[PDB]
């Protein structure tokens, strides 16, 4: 799950 | 505690007047098609490499055989057979197997995680070795942890079961309005018992956790509907079924 | 229950709505080529809405607290009825139309020439027109996306007593706030509530509709909404 | 059509 683990990060 | 009006008090009478009639006790009845013996003797699974249809055509019979309770038991109901046929279908279609679990779990031990019905013990591999995909049976499983653990009266499981019955949004309805009511109506009656709650060794948003349950029971009708088609032969073992979930 | 605050809610329901509401019609989408091709528009309208989605997630009391697996498993396992009742709240404000986070309202008439009709009345007849005739204020809608997003039974929950924990606070702001500002009507807060049963089973059946124009379909889907949808 | 069905809900 590349992008939705991105965002809950930055 | 509060009241439960003079309708609320009726309502409850014709409830479990069809469901004592039909439901409940039905549950001492699957030992009569032709129960596997392993069942009886639960202190272990089937064999290794025993023959799984014995069994499986015991589950088709048994499921065939428990919704055609559910259907004897909303004949027993003024306000259903008062509902135009093409909804009563969608009602069952959209209900049934919902209300099947419902009614199940109060057989469910909490500490063994086994059905008890009467002198058969079902556990979850016996599922399994019927096919069902693992997951579904993991997920059906904590649903009844969950809803077992509630502690909900007798009288609070009968309404539950009415809760998944009436809904409206079912497709193929077509009295929405007086469905919308009678879900409206239902709905109610209940909150008003889950307030009334004498012992109360339960929640206190009972009801709002319930209602995840009904959505749950929703989730649970469509994946077991997936389940009885992509095992093999099995959907035409259980032409009932097969239409309830059509 | 004062440790979940319904302004921080509101508050994260405010910060996610856009700050130009401009709309316009979409053709009766007879061509996957048209500026305004229905199924299309939705998808890239998802996909938007996914991006604010994981926003909206985080400004939600608590949510930032949890272990960053269980923020995505609430997530991977929530996004769709999240997007669903937030665009059922925004259609309020039209008749048999969906007004779209694109800026795009569709009539019920671009849906059944579309094939997707019987769902998109089912939306209107289900959430919409029920808020409507409920007069659910954005703080109420905050509290149900919220109690979505704090689903115990998610499959793989490091804590399913933990996140349950969350959904109980929540359950406790909202029927505070119901019967405080709504005092009137009592049943008000369960009201809210009788809406969640449908929501799931509109949620589903999306669902199936996603899959099959990813299988069949040659509507372009994108990619934060694609990988939301992992299912067989 | 929902043949058993039909069939069933009929009476008694
Ligand atoms: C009403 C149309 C129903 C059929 C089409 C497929 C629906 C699944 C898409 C999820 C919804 C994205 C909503 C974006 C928004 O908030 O504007």
């Amino acid at each position: 799950h590349k992008i939705l683990h991105r965002l809950l990060q930055e | 505690p509060v009241q439960l009006s003079k309708e609320q008090e009726e309502l409850i009478r014709t409830l479990l007047g069809a469901h004592t009639r039909h439901m409940g006790t039905m549950f001492e009845q699957f030992v009569q098609f032709r129960p596997p013996a392993h069942l009886f003797i639960h202190h272990q699974p089937l064999p290794t490499l025993a023959p799984v249809l014995p069994l499986v055509t015991h589950f088709a019979d048994i499921n065939t055989f428990m919704v055609l309770q559910v259907i004897k038991f909303t004949k027993d109901l003024p306000v259903f057979r008062s509902l135009p046929i093409e909804d009563q279908i969608s009602l069952l279609k959209g209900a049934a197997v919902e209300i099947c679990h419902i009614v199940l779990n109060t057989t469910f031990c909490l500490q063994t995680q086994n059905f008890l019905c009467g002198p058969l013990r079902y556990t979850i591999e016996d599922g399994a070795r019927v096919g069902f995909q693992v997951e579904f049976l993991e997920l059906l499983f904590h649903f009844h942890g969950t809803l077992r653990k509630l502690q909900l009266q007798e009288p609070e499981y009968v309404l539950l079961a009415a809760m998944a019955l009436f809904s409206p949004d079912r497709p193929g309805v077509t009295q929405r309005d007086e469905i919308d009511q009678l879900q409206e109506e239902m709905a109610l009656t209940l909150q008003s018992y889950i307030k009334g709650q004498q012992r109360r060794p339960r929640d206190r948003f009972l009801y709002a956790k319930l209602l995840g349950l009904l959505a749950e029971l929703r989730s649970i009708n469509e994946a077991y509907g997936y389940q009885i088609q992509h095992i093999q032969g099995l959907s035409a073992m259980m032409p009932l079924l097969q239409e309830i979930c059509s | 229950n004062e440790d979940m605050p319904v302004e921080r809610i509101l508050e994260a329901e405010l910060a996610v709505e856009p700050k130009t509401e401009t709309y316009v019609e979409a053709n009766m989408g007879l061509n996957p080529s048209s500026p305004n091709d229905p199924v299309t528009n939705i998808c890239q309208a998802a996909d938007k809405q996914l991006f604010t989605l994981v926003e909206w997630a985080k400004r939600i009391p608590h949510f930032s607290e949890l272990p960053l697996d269980d923020q995505v498993i609430l997530l991977r396992a929530g996004w769709n009825e999240l997007l669903i009742a937030s665009f059922s709240h925004r259609s309020i404000a039209v008749k048999d139309g969906i007004l779209l986070a694109t800026g795009l309202h569709v009539h019920r008439n671009s849906a059944h020439s579309a094939g997707v009709g019987a769902i998109f009345d089912r939306v209107l007849t289900e959430l919409v027109s029920k808020m409507r005739d409920m007069q659910m204020d954005k703080t109420e809608l905050g509290c149900l996306r919220a109690i979505v997003l704090f689903n115990p039974d998610s499959k793989g929950l490091s804590n399913p007593a933990e996140v349950e924990a969350l959904r109980e606070k929540v359950y406790a702001s909202l029927e505070a706030y119901c019967k405080h500002k709504y005092p009137e009507q009592p049943g008000r807060f369960a009201k809210l509530l009788l809406r969640l049963p449908a929501l799931r089973s509109i949620g589903l059946k999306c669902l199936e509709h996603l899959f099959f124009f990813k299988l069949i379909g040659d509507t372009p889907i994108d990619t934060f909404l694609m990988e939301m949808l992992e299912a067989p």
